[PDB]
């Protein structure tokens, strides 16, 4: 109810959305008024949206004499506030200024699915920087939709290669209840199958189960100990602090090596007061460098010469728990007045998936630049080709769409609109004497895993055997040495002529 | 876009009361900063009074300090200006204008204006 929209001018406008405030509260959901300002989910991807058009527009190389703009609504993390803004998108062409082109975002995979499924009726493309969900792969489903972010299956694959290189064949597996944890452990177990690996048992909680339920489940654990040590898990990050919490409680730290998703790749808020119990862990973190033109343009805005952010006087005076004396936007019930001396360059902290959102805005560009070029092919602007711009050829020159991104990655999509991925291998070593933080120990790079090894840990079920292997009711990596007679030999590592004796290394 | 339209204005005695009103369009209106500006003939417009989209912070010029009074009702979309004590150096064509961005007042960045509503103080 009653947003303002941060509009910017141009050709062809691009629509987005940002969590520019937090959810609603259960009273105020129906009411959809939303909570707080927030800065690196929502003022600074918004800035960076308005300066990456920017320098789009100023660069001659990409859409030459074609000017870009956008309109960037408050998607308040939620999906009926998103939703209500996706109407809005599409108010002015349910008419029949200047309509919408393309759409960046949502952060939620599950806000963002919602926005998908108006944005595919009329025809409007969507890229977005942070919803991994499998669902989203589905192109009958999702049919204009693309990720710059690779999906949940490309953390399973990472992981699935992390145990090949370890031979850690016989494995146990927690994954997080939702989509994501059983998402992402459906692809861990199938991709680990295939490798030749086991589970020695799956187990399934949610973060918010007592310390009753993580009693249990890491009491469970223990019953595979002996053999299986590594435990894979695809776990967000409170589910692997309440396994940390369990293993203080019962003072089994250090029996078992965990195998954490993106859901826990360097954050703190998971490892701290329990690092002792957590320490040997591997991570998976999603690589993603800050960008630094970003910063140097962010950390010089003022509220005096923001001209184009309608949240930027709140979020100002939120920040600084100021009052802008005199503003438009003044704040009463701040108990000061806002020095001449504030700078962000106060604890400044880049948001995490900057480069993602920047990544996204650069396909939307990209894709309208190819798009010129096929269909106005002598001319440096639109044509009456792209007069309007047809979404079914956008998409299809989206899905075609390939350049160098940010931070010099090349960005690409699949069949499925989806991005490669490139993480990097966190371990959680012991930084001298009461130190613990998190070290880059590897990258995977779409399936090209790079270790700087020597940084062992067994958990096979069976050793190998001397000459067969037989297995009983079991799984296929519990195994028995079973001796061969004196006139067979091996024909296989399963299974066991005349005038001939087996030779001396019994082939 | 934003329609601000005032009314209000006419004759008035000098030293009487006069309450202008500037109803506008849109469910934008809570998030804009409001202005009254006075234009009188041969001279050049001048800032009245102003107050922010939240109101409850009120911004007055020397000529008007402790006569006039600004306020918003934010359930009705309109702006008013209470004219105490008026004098013949009040007549001219009041204005209504919403602004959005800026820096301390009377430097802001008005986006819209209304048509004026004329008042005239006989002595
Ligand atoms: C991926 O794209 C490149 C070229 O796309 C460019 O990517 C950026 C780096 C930037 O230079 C943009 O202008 C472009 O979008 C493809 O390279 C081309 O290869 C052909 C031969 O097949 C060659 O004749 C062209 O000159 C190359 N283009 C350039 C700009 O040098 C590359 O083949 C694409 N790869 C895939 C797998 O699609
Ligand atoms: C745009 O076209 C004009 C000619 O109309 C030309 O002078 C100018 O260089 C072009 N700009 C770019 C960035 O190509």
């Amino acid at each position: 109810e009653r947003r303002v929209v941060a509009h910017m001018p141009g050709d062809i406008i691009i629509g987005a959305l940002f969590s520019v405030h937090h959810q609603p509260t259960v009273d105020k959901v129906h009411e959809r008024k939303c909570g707080a300002v927030r800065e690196q989910y929502g003022i600074q991807r918004v800035e960076a949206m308005l300066h990456t058009l920017e320098r789009i527009n100023s660069d001659p190389t990409l859409l030459p004499n074609i000017t870009l703009g956008c309109e960037i609504r408050d998607s308040c993390w939620h999906s009926a506030v998103a939703l209500e803004q996706s109407i809005e998108f599409i108010r002015d062409s349910l008419i029949s200024k200047k309509p919408i082109v393309g759409v960046i975002g949502p952060g939620s995979s599950s806000v963002a699915i919602q926005v998908q499924n108006l944005l595919q009726l009329f025809n409007i493309p969507q890229i977005a920087y942070s919803a991994t969900s499998m669902d989203l792969s589905d192109k009958t489903l999702f049919k204009y939709f693309m990720r710059v972010v690779p999906s949940d299956a490309q953390q399973a694959r990472a992981m699935v290669d992390i145990v090949k290189r370890y031979n850690w064949t016989y494995v146990s597996a927690v994954h997080t209840e939702g989509n994501y944890g059983e998402s992402g452990m459906e692809a861990f177990k199938d991709m680990s199958a295939k490798e030749g690996i086991c589970i020695a048992h799956s187990y399934k909680i949610y973060s918010n189960a007592g310390e009753q339920s993580f009693d249990k489940l890491l009491k469970k654990l223990t019953s595979h100990l002996p053999k299986a040590r590594v435990v894979a898990c695809f776990c967000e990050g409170m589910t692997v602090r309440g396994l940390l919490m369990a293993m203080r409680r019962l003072g089994l730290a250090g029996e078992f090596l965990l195998l954490g998703s993106d859901g826990w790749a360097d954050r703190y808020d998971v490892t701290d007061g329990y690092q002792r119990e957590a320490v040997g862990g591997i991570t998976i973190k999603l690589q993603s460098p800050d960008v630094k033109w970003f910063d140097d343009y962010y950390l010089k805005l003022r509220p005096e010469t923001n001209h184009r952010n309608p949240w930027f006087q709140e979020f100002w005076q939120h920040r600084f728990q100021c009052r802008l004396e005199g503003f438009p936007q003044e704040n009463s019930k701040y108990n000061k007045t806002c020095n001449s001396s504030l700078t962000l360059k106060t604890h400044h902290v880049q948001d995490s998936k900057m480069g993602f959102v920047i990544n996204a805005i650069y396909s939307m560009a990209y894709g309208l630049h190819n798009m010129q070029m096929s269909l106005c092919p002598g001319y440096a602007g639109l044509c009456d080709a792209m007069k309007p711009i047809d979404g079914r050829k956008l998409l299809e020159s989206l899905m075609k769409t390939n350049f160098t991104g940010v931070s010099g990655d090349t960005i690409l999509f699949d069949e499925n609109g989806d991005s490669p991925g490139r993480y990097e291998i966190m371990n959680f070593k012991e930084m001298g004497k009461d130190y613990f933080d998190y070290i880059n120990v590897g990258s995977w790079d779409n399936g090209e895993l790079k270790m700087d090894d020597d940084e062992i840990i067994r958990s096979v079920c069976s050793e190998p055997c001397e000459k067969k292997v037989i297995r009983k009711g079991e799984v296929s990596c519990c195994w028995t040495c079973t001796p061969c007679k004196e006139n067979e030999y091996v024909f296989d590592e399963y299974t066991c002529q005349l005038g001939s004796w087996p030779t001396d290394d019994l082939t | 876009q934003v329609q601000l339209v005032e009314s209000g204005g006419g004759l008035v005695q000098a030293g009487g009361s006069l309450r202008l009103s500037c109803a506008a369009s849109g469910r934008t209106f809570t998030s804009y900063a409001m202005g009254w500006f006075r234009q009188a003939p041969g001279k050049e417009r001048e800032s009245v009074a102003a107050i922010s989209s939240s109101g409850g912070s009120t911004h007055y010029a020397d000529s008007v300090k402790g006569r006039f009074t600004i306020s918003r009702d934010n359930s009705k979309n309109t702006v008013y200006l209470q004219m105490n004590s008026l004098k013949p150096e009040d007549t001219a064509v009041y204005y209504c204008a919403a602004a959005m961005y800026g820096s301390r007042w009377p430097d802001w960045e008005y986006d819209y204006w209304g048509q004026g509503t004329q008042v005239t103080v006989s002595s």
